[PDB]
RNA sequence: UGACGGAAGGGCACCACCAGGAGUGGAGCCUGCGGCGCGCGCUACACUGACGGAGCCAGCGAGUAACUCCGUCGUGCUGACGAGGAAUUCCUAGUAAGCGCAAGUCAUCAGCUUGCGUUGAUUACGUCCCUGCCCUUUGUACACACC
């Protein structure tokens, strides 16, 4: 498949989050628009590039 | 009205931006109704201009004419 | 024979409910003495 | 009488003494020559203060290093750093201070750990 | 001699089996232990609570009995896991002649479980022992897993094996519990089929499945 | 002390525990908590300012704080004393982690970059460093010594080159851009400096 | 007379640390007088040299250093260090059982305790006293329900760690945590680095009377 | 300047100058029958009667790269590309020959 | 045309140096042999994440990688890698032992497959670490997941780990050594040739993302 | 001797440090 | 003695801190009786570095 | 400042999450604890080899090794074992761990204890979602702003 590659522009705080995911608002390369709030699992930083799967569903809270 | 003012400033943060737009076809619904909007006036502007101060990147970047 | 010293005291259990009793009636009065602020 | 100069230099509990003066190009450590170091894999760790700036600045001093404790990675950091502050110090007092922070440009953007130890550890957390 | 294999090699076409549920509790009077059967006692397991019926070694000893006379294991695709529900990760190689009755079995699992580890005759491999948790640990990477579904369609397990080639390995989680819900390794197994429309026993399902492998590799 | 300049009066006054002599301080920028550092305690005291009460004081020098700052857009606080060390604490957000960076000779003058990524400090040898922050690694230094002149005084009985009262700079800033150090010290000449060609370009006296 | 000048001003800090390359039992039980106390750290002991440890830990401004030895498992010294070049106590420790061995009942309660001293008598005692209770916080509350009983048994320092509950017909009891014999062996006014400082009072194993005397 | 010759169960490397073995290798276990350099000189393919063809580096011989089995026959000739340094024919008696790509 | 003459007498020095020494001096390649430049991150989302940029001599670098967050993104590639190398109970702490076996092995991956073994190793990376995975979520207990994304850091370190106990684990009873199961493992990866521990493993991985996506 | 070792305070000088060494 | 201590502070070798003094009649306080060292590149210490030969000189002094 | 709850907000933790590391539990010998059971240490079981040489680096102390190189062999075993299972414990930087080396300091310890040197990592350095524990519910402090 075709896979999207986006930027991330916030890391999310106060979410009830699972222990080691972070909820992560994140912002596509090939255009520059549209923004999305996935959530990664690794330590993650403000404007690293990471690949995404998927470019239609963004997720919720854990638990 | 009942989230706090604490937690209000990532309360809607989370939000996509498909949420921010429903929340500013709220602000229509609910400033054509001037019995609660002059009741809650502070409180809308200030929910109102950070919404769009944080999502201003991608709401310049909408290209919806009934936007 | 004799030795240099008294030996460690194994603790049993009169000696054990002996020091429980004691920390109960000072518990039970509050006459402990901790640290206080200034 | 002949211009020389004297540096240290320290890992955990190496030290390395450099006497850099006039002279014809030759690097000694414990008059073994620079190419006999052990343990032969961080031959280039001793070779890089010589090597990144060039053989041409090494080319009228000589350099004779004591090598004192440690292990063996420690004495090679302990040979580098004295071999590096060495050679800076000698551009500092007899010849180009220009070509003193040349050099100390070179050293501190490859790494400022060739000229200055990292002493003070560790933390209380 | 076609080469007999353990958790050392994790690469070539196999059919792993792995028995859910062969429950292995042993109490000892004083005397002796006795394990979880129906047919041992009447009081041990109405002291420690559970019911009658699901005290079930000799199932999944005909189950295992069924494997080592069916012709794979004879051929070396096979590689017998089992696993009590307490966690004990059992493994057997099959260089095993293994006990032919429910008695000997049960006298030898208690071996098994208070040596962890049997030798063999001539004692060059250790060929029936308890080895660790995860079972991902020792069933290979590229190994895709099935179970015995009641509750799902049914398919040709002849193409389902026959569309990989020899660069995967398959394993099939066969539920030899008395009855309930196949959830037990709903972690593990990512596809979920049986081979009829109606429930089958632990033994023809688990042959339904190596009759299928059989087809596929034309053994 | 605070002050207000729009009332124009005093508002709070944080103070010590035992009345020891300030020397340099800073403050976040959002302006929530002001550090202040002294020549006889080795420490920073930390007060939140919407409370007036002492919020902590963290440690981990040696020698007396010679200069502090905040950087102006991710909060981390830059010190710098006379153990010939510069500090970087990360307050904020549940760590309070330090990490220690070691300079030639005792410091002076700390100032950092508008962009809060690097930070120029002004040691005693008349040198100037700069560190990038992110990491530890020092970008470059301007050898500042040999480029002021220092006026020998009426009563001092040594020449002017071999004197060593004002050869160090005492208070370095950067300019807007982050492009340029204005410097300033206890003799007669301030500099400035561009920090990417990393030369002179002015001397006033 | 270090201890009148920051006695209830500030509050501690412990750092509670093993003797060298340590047993999995004695870091267990290291573990334990970390929970024993409040504000202390356990800090792992590998490859730090005594001396800078300890003026590393005197920069970074902690208050108390308890460091502890063992002997095949079981735990036999420990010693309590004060920092602005104040005095340590060093003391063994007899009978020692622990609930990491006993009991796996859940977690400890780390509230601010109550300190009880039984028959701490002579000028030693109070010299004890106060180093053994200027390492708690200060001023804890009423109703806090956890206490320590430190109880003089001829030098044999009992120590045992209650929750106590109040009733109204009395008050029932549920000890946890450590149990101690220990006993003071030395005790010197300069830090753990020096063996070089005054000699407070250390005890006399072989004079005449090493066994006749209390508090020797 | 220097050469090798395909002795039984051993390889035997001599130099120009020495005019004897200055370098061999000789644990093969059966007989060995083709011994080749690659063009550029720096590792030799070695064939022998068991059929798993070994390629190892030359100027070393203590190391083995790797010995790939070929069919079972007794792998008769095998010869790197003569311009290619990546691909390398081999020949045994099944009838078949082989471009391996190492 | 133009010309820029900097030394005016040769190098000779009274300790002779040796020559590939004083024709390394011209410009660093690693262990003598290898450039670091004309070598890219083939991937973008790995690049300032893999330190490919500033060069080493060997790699035995005794910077400090581990006080800061995310600082250990920063040392360089091969020495990051060498360091997952030495983790096991019977071998810590020889990292000397570490640099040169795989100097052996980048060694015999250029003489297998010549282009230069820094580019197969870091193309290696960017095809071995992960994408997706998922996360053991409570659900009541149940066997419950639910699927989320990588982030860069998470992604180098485990593409390095599943590189270094993958070759580990086939190099454990067998007859090859480390430095050339190391050295084919590489290359598997270099190709994602899907033979390989770490690529199968990373397929497996995103392969149950998907499925409980 | 230790005692006057660790308190030695390293600004110990004197003229006779020309003839010791 | 007292008057060789005159005569290094009046050639100009010591300093508090960072600042020089020149002067004899600069009395300290409390806190800065621990900073009381010489200049770098006083060759008072030059001379005593080079007797007990620690003698650095990359620290220019 | 009577007591008992509830709700809200906030903090903290390797007896929490998350990511890993290293052990224990398998064998033998031992000290200690309990009434044979337990656990800590030491020695094994390993083409990370065995060899025969070569090489060179350690700091603590003064009471008349490792690793490296060169050539050679070349790995299903002990007359009870193929790396330790179930699970559990502990752990965040000169840290886990490997390697030695001294000394024996009034209590403790020689089966060892304590120091000292060497070599030296992987993974977090976030989060209160789970397990908990704690604090607050006048913000009361002196502007601005929020509540």
């Amino acid at each position: 498949t075709p896979v999207t590659l986006a930027k991330v522009i916030k890391v999310l705080g106060r979410t009830g989050s699972r222990g080691g995911v972070t909820q992560v608002r994140v912002e596509f390369l090939e255009d520059t628009s549209r923004t999305i709030v996935r959530n990664v699992k690794g330590p993650v930083r403000e404007n690293d590039i990471l690949v995404l799967m998927e470019s239609e569903r963004e997720a919720r809270r854990l638990r | 009205l009942r989230i706090r003012m604490s937690q209000l400033e990532d309360a809607l943060m989370v939000m996509p931006f498909s949420y921010v737009l429903k929340f500013l076809k709220f602000i229509d619904t609910v400033m054509q109704n001037k019995t609660l909007l002059h009741s809650h006036l502070p409180l809308i502007c200030k929910n109102l201009f950070f919404i769009i101060k944080f999502n201003h990147k991608e709401l310049v970047s909408q290209k919806n004419e009934e936007l | 024979f004799d030795r240099t010293a008294k030996p460690v005291p194994v603790i049993t259990s009169e000696v054990t409910e002996s020091l429980e009793d004691m920390i109960r009636r000072r518990i039970q009065d509050s006459n402990f003495d901790d640290l206080q602020r200034r | 009488a002949v211009p020389s100069v004297q540096t240290f230099g320290k890992k955990k509990s190496a030290t390395a003494v450099a006497h850099v003066k006039a002279g014809k190009g030759l690097i000694k450590v414990n008059g073994s020559p620079i190419t006999l170091v052990e343990p032969e894999i961080l031959r280039f760790k001793v070779y890089e203060p010589l090597l990144l700036v060039g053989l041409d600045k090494f080319s009228n001093i000589d350099i004779r290093v004591r090598v004192t404790g440690g292990g063996h990675v420690s004495q090679v950091y302990a040979i580098r750093q004295a071999i590096a502050k060495g050679l800076v110090a000698y551009h500092q007092k007899y010849v180009d201070e220009q070509s003193k922070n040349e050099l100390k440009k070179a050293f501190t953007s490859y790494d400022r750990t060739l000229l200055i130890a990292d002493s003070r550890r560790p933390e209380p957390k | 001699a076609p080469p007999v294999l353990t958790s050392k090699d994790k690469i070539t076409k196999r059919m792993i089996v792995v028995l859910a549920m062969a429950s292995l509790e042993t109490h000892k009077i004083s005397d002796k232990y006795v394990l979880l059967n129906c047919d041992d006692h009447q009081g041990l397991l109405k002291k420690m609570g559970r019911d009658i019926s699901e005290a079930r070694p000799d199932i999944t000893h005909q189950c295992l009995l069924t494997l080592l006379d069916s012709p794979i294991n004879k051929a070396g695709k096979l590689q017998v896991y089992i696993q009590t529900s307490r966690g004990i990760l059992i493994e057997v190689n099959p260089t095993v002649r293994i006990p032919r009755t429910f008695k000997r079995f049960s006298g030898l699992m208690v071996q098994l479980l208070h040596k962890l580890s049997i030798r063999s005759v001539n004692s060059e491999e250790k060929l029936l022992k308890v080895i660790k948790n995860p079972i991902t640990d020792h069933l290979p990477t590229k190994c895709r897993k099935v179970t015995l579904s009641f509750d799902a369609p049914v398919i040709r397990v002849q193409d389902y094996i026959e569309k990989l080639d020899d660069d995967e390995s398959i394993c099939v989680f066969v539920g030899a519990m008395a009855r309930g819900k196949d959830n037990f390794a709903d972690e593990y197994v990512d596809e979920k089929v049986g081979l009829s429309n109606y429930p089958l026993s632990a033994s023809v399902a688990c042959s339904k499945f190596c009759h299928g492998a059989e087809d596929a590799w034309n053994i | 002390r605070a002050w207000d300049l729009i009332r124009y009066r005093n508002f709070r006054t944080f103070t010590g525990t035992e009345r020891i002599q300030f020397n340099c301080l800073a403050v976040d920028p959002s302006g929530e908590v002001v550090c202040a550092g002294s020549l006889d305690n080795f420490d920073i005291h930390v007060w939140s300012v919407q409370t007036g009460q002492l919020l902590d004081a963290l440690s981990g020098h040696e020698g007396p704080v010679s200069c502090l700052s905040f950087s102006q857009e991710n909060s981390v606080l830059a010190s710098a004393s006379w153990d010939k060390t510069i500090r970087i604490w990360s307050i904020f957000g549940r760590s309070q982690q330090v990490e220690p960076i070691e300079v030639y000779s005792d410091v002076l003058a700390l100032s950092m970059r508008p962009d809060g990524k690097e930070v120029a400090v002004s040691t005693l040898k008349g040198q100037i460093s700069i560190f990038n922050i992110e990491d530890a690694k020092q970008v470059g230094n301007i050898d500042c010594r040999k480029d002021i002149i220092s006026g020998r005084f009426n009563q001092d009985r040594f020449t002017a080159k071999n004197s060593e009262r004002s050869k160090f700079f005492t208070t370095i800033h950067y300019s807007f851009d982050g492009m340029a150090i204005v410097a300033g010290g206890n003799n007669n000449s301030i500099c400035l400096y561009d920090v990417p060609n990393e030369v002179l370009l002015k001397r006033f006296i | 007379d270090e201890y009148a000048a920051t006695s209830g001003i500030m509050d501690p800090r412990i750092i509670v640390t093993t003797s060298r390359d340590p047993s999995t039992r004695l870091s267990q039980f290291a573990k334990e007088i970390k929970l024993l106390f409040p504000n202390a750290v356990r800090l792992n002991r590998g490859n730090y040299v005594m001396p800078n440890l300890v003026d590393a830990c005197k920069k970074s401004g902690t208050t108390d250093l308890v460091v502890l030895h063992e002997h095949r498992g079981v735990p036999t010294s420990l010693t309590i260090s004060h920092f602005p070049h104040g005095p340590t106590a060093q003391f063994s420790l007899h009978n020692v059982v622990m609930r990491h061995d006993i009991i796996n009942a859940g977690n400890q309660s780390e509230v601010n305790p109550h300190l009880i001293f039984d028959n701490f008598t002579t000028a030693l005692g109070k010299r004890v006293v106060c180093i053994l209770k200027h390492l708690f916080n200060a001023g804890p509350k009423k109703d806090s329900e956890r206490v320590i009983t430190f109880a003089n048994r001829g030098d044999f320092i009992s120590v045992r760690q209650h929750v106590y509950v109040r009733t109204r017909e009395g008050v029932e009891i549920a000890e946890v945590g450590p149990r101690f014999e220990m006993r003071l062996f030395e005790l010197r006014l300069g830090t753990l680095e020096n063996k070089d400082a005054d000699v407070e009072w250390q005890l006399r194993r072989f004079i005449r009377t090493a066994n006749k005397k209390d508090y020797l | 300047h220097d050469f090798a010759v395909t002795s039984s169960t051993r390889v035997q490397i001599f130099s120009s100058r020495t005019r004897q073995v200055i370098k061999t290798f000789s644990r093969f276990k059966d007989v060995v029958y083709s011994a080749s350099f690659r063009s550029d000189g720096k590792l030799l393919c070695a064939g022998d009667a068991t059929g798993l063809v070994s390629v190892y580096d030359s100027y070393n011989p203590r190391t083995i790269l790797l010995s790939i089995n070929a069919s079972t026959h007794p792998t008769h000739v095998t010869k790197f590309h003569t311009q290619d340094n990546k691909i390398l024919a081999t020949a045994s008696d099944d009838r078949v020959t082989r471009l391996w790509d190492i | 045309d133009f010309e820029v003459v900097e030394e005016f007498t040769p190098v000779v020095l009274a300790t002779p140096i040796p020559e590939e020494v004083q024709q390394a001096q011209t410009e660093i390649k690693l262990f003598n042999k290898w450039s670091f430049e004309e070598v890219e991150v083939k991937d973008a989302s790995l690049v300032d994440y893999v330190q490919v940029r500033q060069p080493i001599f060997v790699a035995h670098t005794a910077g400090r990688y581990a006080n800061k967050r995310f600082r250990k993104a920063q040392c360089p590639i091969i020495e990051r890698l060498t360091n997952s190398l030495m983790m096991n109970g019977r071998n810590n702490g020889k990292k000397l032992k570490a640099v040169r076996i795989i100097k052996h092995t980048l060694d015999i991956i250029n003489v297998l497959t010549d282009q230069n073994p820094i580019q197969v190793v870091v193309d290696a990376i960017t095809n071995t670490g992960p994408r997706e995975d998922t996360t053991r979520v409570g659900g009541g207990g149940a066997a419950r997941r639910q699927a989320v994304d990588v982030s860069p850091l998470r992604r180098v370190n485990q593409a390095i780990a599943l590189l270094t106990i993958g070759a580990r684990e086939a190099a454990f009873r067998n007859i090859k050594t480390i430095a050339e199961t190391l050295a084919e493992e590489l290359i598997n990866a270099a190709k994602g040739s899907s033979t390989s521990y770490a690529i199968k493993k990373k397929d497996e991985l995103e392969r149950v993302a998907k499925s409980n996506r | 001797l230790r005692e006057k070792a660790k308190e030695r305070n390293p600004d110990e000088y004197y003229h006779a440090m020309h003839s010791r060494k | 003695t007292i008057q060789d201590a005159v005569k290094f502070i009046e050639q100009g070798h010591v300093r508090v801190g960072p600042n020089l003094i020149n002067d004899p009649a600069y009395l300290v306080t409390r806190n800065m009786e621990d900073y009381v060292t010489w200049v770098d590149n006083s060759k008072i210490k030059k001379t005593l570095l080079r007797y007990r030969n620690q003698i650095d000189d990359f620290d220019f002094s």
